């Protein structure tokens, strides 16, 4: 999927790697990245792959309450994840639907 | 206190699970029958490599089973 | 002798009053039990609470347990695939067990008051958990005059005013209300300067307790 | 210049040296005394310390037994969940002991030196409550007949019990405030409580209900009991719309938690014990929601509607609001009242507010009649659509 | 996941034949076995994994 | 939820209590019966000079010797007036003489309350109208002023006011207006009372007056006539 | 019918909800201005949202109810044309105009159409399971007299005659600039009246002759809807007059 | 000026002077504070010992006791001992207790919870007032509520009116209800609390009104403050199916907002900004006046105005004037401020992708194209009329 | 007798552990002999699908 | 009972839109490309044929190209369900007008009769609006060649070139870029329409199974309504496809 790589690579990877490049050029740092497309297009794998490539941690919020100890739930845990991500910077926070649960 | 213990027990288990790869041992085998009363964190791969499927039997498959019990 | 008897039907019919009377005739303990106290904040302990409350009534001597608002303990139509509490489920089942003749039910009688039986589930009602089903209709016309006869004794009244006429006019009153209409008429009576309530005070009395917010003259006539 | 520079550096420097004194004298850790009231408070606590009160672990009396050792014996269960068989001290006087109430026992030798005060089981409820503040009648809108009617109910029997007893009539307990919002149901409740000069407990309907089932039964039960013991209580149950709703169950959680508070209030009120020394005031915008038990008298003796006012009443809300303001009296209070009829108490205060907004932009210190006229015609047209009253008044 | 399933299915075949190297024959049987999984994915209009 | 059709424990319907409030929203109209005739006065209350003041009407004719001033939602009233026009001439075909103030008013009032929000015919109201009408004329019987309410309670008056000033004005009329006050004095009484609800002073472009007097048909006062009453208030 | 579920129910605020929801939808946009002349009345709408690929000849946002009665409409949202909503009022009004002319030999007046708009809004209110249209119409026309008239209606159904009025995107703001432009010469000269409509429309947002469509009526003669090419020439001449006065 | 300066120097001196004079001179004197006072402090340290058990003061009771729950998972009845003042301590603070006999030695601890940290999200806008194109006036009406009592409270108090609190930002969204909230915060330079409305509805039952109470507490201390509640509409329409709180939980939380705003207990100088896409799906009382004083509708920014904002945008994502500035603007018919950002933000991404630092005309056309898939341009409004 | 739950209180959580234990004890790898285990219910619908 | 269930989607919103029309507006966008372009000797419609299998009967002329009259034809963007009832009704109306007037019906006259019905559903009744937006193409005596678009409440607009459906913004902008107000002939007009459909659609070479194109051409004073067959369509695809090839170079 030659088309897919160039699009993802610009959005996510360049700013985490260097925001400085983005800043000199004069672009605003990416807020949201929306992934859409049919099931079975390697979207979940690509998210994981991207983390390895930048050398950034992959913090998956799975919607478990087994995972959560930060406040033991996550839908008012907005900023507490952002603080800790900044500490262990860069990171990409991932929200996932498996479409089965 | 109850909810926290079970949560701790499971983290320790994940941590020890990852320990197997260095040594000859084959990892945990577990059954999910209802997956909605289970964490999706526990269904994620990277510790799983092989996932077994069982479906419902068909007619021919079923017939064989029925002879063994009888 | 009854496992329990049930009182159901609309509030204000004097169930609490009636309970106090029951207690005096028997010469026994009425053990106050609240349906909300039995379900509690601690979990699995709440179930132990129902076991202890009936358990003690036996030890106290023969007893009558006055339970208020049993609607709190649970309504079992469960199939609840998602949650459904179930501190409440444990207590609903434990309550049956104590009524069953594993332990006596000729020593513990249950005087139960609940506002409706619609809310309640048949597991509880039966005919060998709650034996009698006594409906309480809202007071009759003569009944409201009797309710005022007691009340009248406490304050001071004319014999030109009774409840029976007010009962005949409208049937939009209850026993709790009849007390309230006598207490209301007395405020006006007192405000004027009087050592009694008269027919004027009562007649105004019914109008005042019911709200208005712009009233009527030629809005309806 | 020089003199001031010098004094700044010096004063600051003096605080550093002073630091030993700052801690003992002012407070903020290590002695927080000024030793006019603490010399007394400390002194009395010391005798307790020395024998067996402090460390005093909170516990509560589960049952009174006479088994094992002395004839007075009690089984107390501490808030670590272990039971202990304890004695009873005359060493200092027990004063608040009751079965099931919190009592204090020692960790060195477990015996009851002193019981904890009456029904402080929720510490959570008690802290938030204001006790009878002073709200002026220059902001409790209008003169109106609507204000006056509540007072006869709430204020007169508490202020004078004398009268009621003499005639032999029972004194007021209940009043129902019902009507759409912005008519100052809260606003009036506060004002008259101070006027009467009796203890004010406001409580929020949402706080009664908390996470677990039967947790809600603990707070309400203990609040009504606490109210009865103290001298003259008014519990102003504040704004229950869906936090008061009629008994039902959905099998996912149900109305269970909501009805729990509701039902608890019913069990102690009617009970086998009647309502103690507790007056009750209800604020609802929806009587459509409420349970048939609450709506009948014995906690709701008289129903009074404090709703949207009358045509004369709206003029009176303008006059009371003007007193608070420092705007012209050459502005006809009446003209405003006719220009916006069918307006609640909140809306008439927004008119004054708006009038001021136009005024600040112009750069005036004083509001004008021009700003005023404009403010009412915007209110009658625009504000009506948003307003709370069509839906709440249908329930009322 | 399906594409990798070809190599993975191949290994089962190499044991069965009792080879030490996964031959061409192992792969022939594997494509057809993987094609049956695909067909199941499509029938159900939902993913296989659960 | 609860319906709106229901009776409240006060002992009144919700829809109707709202409709009275609708009367209170609009502009004030005064209808005074004098025995010299019946005058109807209404405030224009214009905010722009680009408007043409003749075409702001709130006095419309039920009949050719009965005039009507209406208050509250201007639009909601207009339908009742449309049905009224058909009845007055209809009355002429059958009786062979013109309709009375009493006959017309009772017939419109039957329609005023009929409301059934659900499971009621679309040829019948879902909600009542929030309009109060003042039917003022002199007819075969003599000067009569009848008042109609949105509650469908009709009553005979000599001086009635409706609109924002409705309670205030009505009290104030009873005081000045009596049957020892002549027709021109009734016009002066109405003008003073009018000003509190008005945003400005009284003018001949800020009132509209029409009087129906014995032996005469309905006359809409011209600019000169409006101006003579303006001079002395 | 079976549908009788409430959409309108009366408020204690002394209003009908739909009518007020409609009234703000004419506050927020779709500038329609009308001026009344002394031989001719002209009404104009700005926006048909001609994005330079759309058709201009067959699109009508000014519709002739009659040959001596015409209306220009407005009410907007995110669903920007409520042409559909208008189209009902337009068709029923069209038959009614013609109908009035068959029965009564006077040419139908604007005053008849305005009462007819007040009753249509209302009738929809009283009927069960039914809701008032959001439209406001500037009803233009000629009487029996042959006198030019411009009348304006609101979504409740209350009508007033007005020499010049503007509605949309600040009804009062466009009208108060336009108030200076309404002079004795402007109303007398027919050509100046055509410019007065265009001159108001220009205040909110300037330029575009395709966005602006205006229809003209002279005497009891049929409606003439002007070409956009006629508008473009006219906006250019209006812009220079603004520099001349000022 | 001169009188003020001398007064301040004196005030500062008097606190210092008095405190100090009595102490050292009493050390010379043979009977007053002297030794005792210095000793008393030493004596608190020795009595407390190490370790010290930590507690949180729920309330003080006037009976010579307080309720402090100790960190051991049982409650304790403490007495005013070890030299301490009962009234001096303010509720909710963490306090240090001597373990050996329960006494509050003193106050210094808070032991910081993560809940306050989530609430306090400081401001630093993308764009802000005076770099935004057209409809200058529309911002100024908002200021009446938010900005203006913070800048000068003086005008409001002198006029004598109720200080404006609460605003509803409504209309079709594309005008920057979010942008306006950020912009007012920078300009005012007061504390910015940002809590999204969705966050109130939790997976926990009954936590929602509690979270409101805390929000407003955190605001009062901080105050002058602005609170932006982004999108109040989200909680009423939606049922996430993460709770069994239902319709009841929304209702209790909305109510708690009312109580904290005016109620029986007011919270001093907390204004509320409610962005909402709609006003008919919201709760009736929440949008009633006297919880808001200013109501404003945002209509979409004009097609001419889109141009004046664009120059600024193009310059930020490196200036080019080789662009077809007019074509990009035109096809889109009167819709969002968001689309202008999208066309510049994307174009600059494309230019980089091509491997340059200059955005050119081709890049602007390309980005535009990608944006039509993502949005719908302004083609909806065209179809109707 | 338990259900799927997993949006419930602490009370729905404790029921499942016990319900899990019964399954293994009956048939899992452990099983009864001569000794018989009898259950009593009010609804078989309140029961766990696995049970 | 009954009102509570009624979600009050028939209510007006303050902004001045109907919730239902707005939700219908989205139903049109999910669905396939329908575009109409004006030309100077005829007019053409291009619609996405969404019925591709190798086993197809073809019991209808087409499932999206509908000949409403013997002088009008139309294409569809929206839901096939709504399209079927609607398409029949469009036929009685077109045909009755043909009886009375005996001249081809304006495209404008055709959208308006339906509009009343659309509006009726939305405002009251609690009835869904139709899920299709129709592009009608025709020639009527009065204006010459015309194209009309209808929306889910019957909101109408006369268009020289317009597109609704999937990637509606992309198709209309592109077509706006090359062509602005009637600059091309009938021959060139088919080649643009297929080109637009090509980019919008997932298959980037198309066939005649993927596209179906219909022409309405005025010949010898009479309107001819013809659905072009697969054979004619392939010729049009090769002409655009080749034009794209030159573009690159």
């Amino acid at each position: 999927l030659d088309k897919q790589i160039k699009e993802i690579k610009e959005v996510i990877e360049l700013p985490v790697k260097h925001p400085e490049l983005f800043e000199a050029l004069g672009i605003a740092q990416p807020k949201g990245v929306l992934l859409y497309g049919p099931p079975g297009t390697g979207k979940t794998l690509l998210a994981r792959a991207v983390a390895h490539h930048t050398d950034c941690t992959f913090i998956r919020v799975s919607g478990s309450e087994l995972v959560q100890k930060f406040i033991g739930e996550g839908a008012r845990m907005v900023r507490e994840l952002f603080v800790m991500a900044r500490e262990h910077a860069p990171s990409i926070i991932f929200m996932d639907e498996i479409d089965s649960i | 206190g109850a909810d926290r213990e079970v949560q701790r027990i499971l983290l320790e288990l994940l941590n020890q699970m990852d320990g197997f790869d260095q040594n000859v041992n084959v990892k945990v085998i577990m059954a999910t029958n209802r997956a909605d009363t289970l964490d999706p964190a526990l269904l994620r791969p990277g510790r799983l490599d092989r996932k077994i499927e069982f479906p419902l039997p068909d007619r021919r498959q079923k017939r064989l089973i029925f002879s063994t019990i009888t | 002798p009854p496992k329990g008897v049930l009182m159901y039907g609309p509030p204000g019919t004097g169930k609490t009053l009636l309970a106090r009377a029951c207690a005096a005739q028997t010469k026994a303990t009425f053990l106050k039990l609240a349906g909300p106290q039995l379900v509690q904040m601690f979990i699995g302990d709440g179930a132990k609470l129902v076991r202890d409350a009936f358990a003690l009534a036996k030890e106290k001597a023969p007893s009558i347990i006055f339970i208020d608002e049993l609607d709190a303990i649970g309504t079992k139509r469960f199939d609840s695939e998602k949650a459904g509490d179930r501190e409440v489920q444990r207590t609903m089942l434990e309550l049956l067990n104590q009524l069953d003749g594993f332990q006596p039910n000729t020593q513990v009688k249950v005087i139960a008051a609940t506002n409706r039986v619609d809310i309640l589930d048949p597991a509880l009602l039966r005919s060998g958990r709650l034996d009698r089903k006594i409906e309480f209709p809202m007071p009759n016309e003569e009944a409201r005059a009797r309710i005022m006869q007691i009340h009248s004794r406490k304050m001071n009244v004319s014999p030109d005013v009774n409840y029976e006429e007010l009962a005949r006019c409208t049937d939009d009153f209850n026993g709790a209300q009849c007390k309230a209409v006598c207490v209301e008429a007395g405020m006006i009576a007192l405000r004027r300067g009087a050592t009694e309530l008269t027919h004027e005070d009562y007649m105004e009395g019914i109008l005042e307790v019911q709200a208005k917010k712009k009233a009527n003259l030629q809005y309806y006539a | 210049q020089s003199t001031y520079s010098r004094q700044i550096k010096q004063v600051e420097d003096d605080i550093q040296q002073l630091l030993k004194k700052i801690n003992e004298l002012t407070g903020i850790k290590e002695s927080d005394t000024g030793l006019a009231p603490p010399a007394l408070w400390d002194l009395a606590a010391d005798k307790q310390t020395l024998q067996s009160e402090q460390p005093l672990q909170v516990a509560r009396c589960t049952k009174i037994i006479n088994a094992d050792s002395e004839d007075p014996k009690y089984i107390i269960n501490v808030k670590q969940f272990a039971k202990f068989v304890v004695d009873l001290s005359d060493q200092v006087a027990p004063t608040d002991i009751e079965e099931g109430m919190r009592v204090g026992v020692d960790r060195n030798k477990y015996q009851i030196h002193i019981p904890l005060p009456p029904k402080i089981d929720p510490t959570v409820t008690m802290m938030q409550v204001e006790e009878k503040p002073d709200v002026t009648y220059s902001d409790v809108g209008g003169c109106k007949e609507q204000i006056e009617k509540l007072r006869e109910v709430v204020e007169t029997p508490l202020l004078h019990p004398e009268r009621f007893v003499n005639l032999g009539i029972e004194p007021p307990k209940g009043v129902l405030l019902f009507g759409p919002p912005g008519t100052g149901k809260t606003l009036c409740a506060r004002a008259v409580a101070n006027r009467t000069d009796a203890c004010f407990i406001p409580v929020i309907g949402s706080e009664l209900v908390q996470k677990y089932v039967g947790e809600g039964a603990r707070m309400v039960r203990e609040l009504f009991e606490m109210a009865r013991t103290k001298k003259a209580c008014l519990i102003f149950f504040d704004e229950i719309d869906a936090i008061g709703g009629a008994r039902f169950d959905d099998g996912a959680g149900g109305d269970n938690e909501v009805q729990r508070t509701m039902l608890e209030l019913i069990n102690q009120l009617d009970g086998f014990d009647p309502r103690g020394n507790i007056k009750v005031l209800m604020a609802t915008n929806r009587p459509d929601t409420l349970d048939p038990a609450l709506m009948r008298p014995g906690r709701l003796d008289r129903k009074i509607e404090f709703s949207l006012p009358d045509l004369e009443g709206r003029t009176h809300i303008f006059k009371i609001h003007a007193r608070s303001m420092s705007v012209e009296r050459d502005i006809r209070f009446e003209l405003l009242a006719r220009l916006c009829p069918n307006s609640t108490g909140a809306e008439i205060r927004s008119v004054c507010t708006e009038a001021g907004m136009f005024a600040i932009r112009a750069r005036r210190k004083i509001a004008t009649e021009k700003d005023f006229l404009e403010a009412v015609n915007k209110v009658i047209k625009s504000y009506a659509k948003f307003s709370a009253t069509p839906r709440y008044m249908t329930y009322n | 996941a399906e594409v990798k399933g070809v190599c993975t299915e191949a290994g089962m075949y190499a044991l069965r034949e009792r080879r030490v190297h996964v031959t061409q024959e192992d792969f022939e049987m594997a494509v057809a076995k993987v094609m049956q999984k695909d067909s199941e994915k499509n029938m159900s209009i939902k993913k296989l994994w659960k | 939820d609860r319906g709106v059709n229901t009776f409240s424990p006060e002992g009144r319907l919700f829809q109707v209590e709202y409709a009275i409030e609708g009367h209170k929203l609009g502009s004030t109209a005064i209808g005074i019966q004098t025995s010299e005739g019946v005058c109807l006065a209404v405030e224009k209350r214009i905010t722009s000079p680009l408007m043409e003041p003749s075409s702001i009407e709130k006095i419309v004719e039920i009949d050719a010797h009965i005039g009507c001033a209406m208050s509250g939602l201007i639009a909601d009233a207009k339908t009742l007036i449309d049905k009224a026009r058909v009845e007055t001439q209809n009355h002429w075909f059958t009786y062979n003489e013109t309709m009375t103030v009493e006959s017309v008013t009772q017939a419109v009032s039957n329609l005023a309350l009929q409301f059934g929000e659900e499971d009621a015919d679309p040829g019948a109201m879902s909600r009542p109208f929030g309009v109060a009408l003042l039917f003022g004329g002199v007819d075969e019987k003599g000067p009569q002023l009848f008042h109609m309410d949105p509650s469908g309670t009709f009553v005979q008056c000599d001086a009635r006011a409706i609109g924002s000033a409705s309670e205030g004005a009505q009290s104030s009329l009873q005081e000045v207006y009596h049957k020892s006050t002549t027709l021109k004095e009734a016009i002066k009484s109405s003008l003073i009372i009018l000003k509190q609800v008005m945003e400005e002073k009284l003018n001949a472009t800020n009132i509209e007056l029409a009087t129906v007097q014995p032996g005469q048909n309905f006359h809409m006062f011209t600019k000169e006539e409006l101006e003579e009453v303006i001079k002395d208030i | 019918m079976s549908y009788d579920r409430a959409i309108t129910v009366f408020s204690p605020d002394g209003h009908l909800f739909q009518v007020e929801y409609a009234q703000e939808a004419v506050k927020k946009g779709s500038t329609a201005v009308g001026v009344r002349g002394r031989d001719i009345v002209v009404l104009g709408v700005e926006k048909k949202s001609v994005a330079k690929l759309q058709d201009e000849r067959t699109v009508r946002k000014i519709c002739a109810l009659d040959d001596n009665v015409c209306m220009a409409f407005a009410v907007v949202a995110s669903v920007s044309g409520l042409t559909a909503d208008a189209r009902i009022v337009i068709n029923r009004a069209r038959v009614e105009c013609q109908s009035h002319r068959l029965t009564v030999g006077d040419p139908v007046t604007v005053e008849y159409i305005t009462r007819y708009i007040a009753s249509l809004k209302q009738r929809y209110t009283q009927s069960n399971g039914r809701r008032p249209f959001g439209i406001s119409a500037l009803i233009v026309g000629f009487d029996f007299d042959g006198t030019p008239r411009l009348y304006q209606t609101d979504p409740s159904g209350t009508y007033h005659a007005w020499k010049a009025n503007a509605i949309g995107r600040g009804a009062k703001s466009v009208r108060e600039f336009l108030e200076k432009n309404y002079t004795d010469d402007a109303i007398e000269t027919d050509d100046l009246t055509i410019k007065l409509v265009i001159k108001a429309l220009l205040e909110v947002v300037q330029s575009g002759g395709k966005n602006i469509e205006l229809a003209v009526m002279r005497r009891d003669q049929p409606l003439k809807i002007l070409s956009p090419e006629e508008i473009e020439k006219y906006v250019a001449e209006i812009e220079k007059e603004k520099e001349e006065n000022e | 000026t001169q009188c003020r300066l001398k007064l301040l120097k004196l005030e500062r001196i008097k606190d210092y002077l008095l405190m100090e004079e009595e102490f050292i001179r009493n050390q010379e004197q043979m009977k007053p504070l002297e030794e005792k006072q210095e000793e008393e402090r030493s004596k608190v340290d020795d009595l407390r010992g190490t370790p010290m058990s930590v507690g949180t003061l729920e309330e003080i009771i006037d009976d010579n006791h307080a309720i402090v729950s100790t960190s051991v998972g049982s409650e304790h009845y403490v007495s005013i001992l070890s030299f301490v003042d009962k009234d001096l301590l303010e509720p909710g603070c963490s306090v240090l207790l001597n373990h050996k006999v329960h006494a509050v030695i003193g106050v210094l601890m808070d032991d910081t919870d993560p809940l306050v940290t989530v609430m306090k999200v400081e401001k630093a806008p993308q764009e802000t007032y005076a770099d935004i194109g057209g409809l200058d006036n529309q911002i100024q009406e908002i200021k009446e509520s938010v900005e203006l009592p913070l800048t000068h409270p003086e005008y409001y108090e002198e006029m004598g009116i109720k200080p404006p609190k609460g605003v509803i930002l409504y209309g079709p969204p594309g005008t920057g209800k979010t942008l306006l909230a950020k912009a007012v915060a920078n300009q005012t330079s007061a504390t910015f609390l940002r809590v999204v409305g969705s966050e109130l509805i939790q997976k926990y039952l009954g936590d929602g009104p509690k979270l409101v109470r805390e929000l407003f507490r955190v605001a009062e201390e901080h105050a002058p403050s602005i609170v932006f509640i982004d999108e109040i509409d989200a909680i009423g329409t939606k049922r996430y199916d993460s709770n069994s709180g239902g319709e009841r939980e929304i209702q209790r939380t909305m109510l708690e907002l009312l109580n904290q705003l005016d109620g029986f207990d007011s919270r001093g100088d907390v204004k509320v900004i409610m962005a909402t896409n709609r006003i008919e799906t919201l709760d009736p009382a929440l949008i009633r006046p006297g919880r808001i004083d200013r109501k404003i509708e945002f209509p979409l920014p004009d097609e001419k105005t889109k141009k004046r904002i664009f120059q600024i945008h193009t310059s930020r994502m490196t200036l080019a004037d080789d662009v077809t500035l007019d074509d990009l603007i035109m096809a889109k018919d009167d819709l969002s401020g968001a689309d202008i950002k999208a066309i510049c933000t994307e174009a600059g991404l494309m230019a980089l992708r091509e491997r340059r630092m200059k955005v050119t005309n081709e890049d602007f056309k390309k980005s535009k194209e990608n944006v039509l898939y993502k949005k719908q341009e302004g083609t909806p409004e065209g179809l109707y009329l | 007798g338990g259900r799927r739950f997993s949006e419930g209180t602490s009370a729905d959580r404790e029921i499942q552990r016990t319900l899990m234990e019964l399954l293994n004890q009956m048939d899992g790898f452990d099983t009864l002999h001569r000794v018989k285990m009898i259950m009593a219910t009010n609804r078989p619908d309140t029961l766990d699908p696995a049970l | 009972m009954s009102r509570r269930y009624d979600s009050r989607t028939t209510i007006f919103s303050p902004e001045g839109r109907l919730y239902q029309v707005e939700y219908a507006m989205e139903a049109i966008g999910h669905a396939g490309t329908c575009l109409g372009i004006l030309a100077n000797d005829g007019v053409l419609l291009a619609a996405e044929r969404r019925n591709i299998h190798k086993l197809l009967d073809e019991v209808f002329f087409s499932e999206k190209i509908y000949k409403l009259n013997e002088d009008m034809a139309c294409s569809v963007a929206g839901i096939t369900s709504d399209a079927n009832v609607l398409t029949n009704e469009l036929r009685l109306i077109a045909q009755r007008y043909l009886l009375q007037y005996q001249e081809p019906i304006p495209c404008e006259q055709l959208v308006t009769a339906l509009c009343d019905i659309k509006q009726a559903y939305t405002q009251f009744g609690g009835k869904r609006p139709f899920g299709v937006s129709l592009l009608y193409i025709g020639w009527d005596k009065h204006y010459g060649f015309q194209l009309y678009q209808s929306d889910p409440s019957g909101n109408y607009g006369g268009w020289k070139a317009t597109c609704i459906g999937n990637n509606s913004a992309a198709a209309v902008s592109m077509l706006k870029q090359d062509y602005k107000e009637g600059e091309m002939t009938l021959k060139s007009a088919l080649a643009l329409a297929v080109k637009v459909l090509n980019k919008t659609m997932d298959v980037s070479k198309l066939s005649a199974e993927k596209v179906e194109i219909a022409t309405l051409t005025r010949e010898n004073g009479k309107t001819v309504i013809r659905v072009l067959k697969q054979k004619e369509v392939e010729q049009l695809i090769k002409k655009h496809e080749e034009e794209e090839a030159k573009a690159e170079r």
